[PDB]
């Protein structure tokens, strides 16, 4: 019975763990609805101002 | 004949030339209304890249804590 560490436990693995599997999704429910689809290639002037004039 | 020559454009400029004109100027105004649609759109809807307000964050933490 007698051990005693001089150190401490610094972060031990436990390998022979199974039980139940990891990512179950631990509090998500919705996935989250897609975000603006991102504008890819680059931009040409063809009006040259919008505004009033020119 | 002669006030037609270096001091007049003529009957082919002006009719080959305003409808290039008219041209840019229809381009100018179907564009300005289409402005005027997709920003009747985009700010009620938030779907585009226009008008949209900025979020709170995209990642700020995912470590392990010491939480219950």
């Amino acid at each position: 019975g007698w051990v005693r560490p001089d150190l401490g436990d610094l972060s031990k693995v436990t390998k022979v763990k199974t039980d139940r599997p990891l990512p179950e999704n631990p509090y998500h429910s919705r996935a989250r609805p897609e975000p603006n689809p991102e504008v890819e290639g680059d931009l040409k002037p063809a009006r040259h101002g919008s505004r009033l004039f020119f | 004949r002669w006030i037609a020559r270096t001091f007049f454009d003529g009957p082919e400029k002006n009719y080959e030339r305003t409808m290039a004109i008219l041209q840019i100027e229809a381009e100018k105004a179907e564009l300005r209304l289409k402005e005027l649609e997709v920003r009747r759109l985009m700010r009620a809807r938030g779907d585009g890249p226009w008008f949209h307000y900025p979020t709170i964050d995209k990642e700020l933490i995912d470590h392990s804590p010491k939480a219950t």
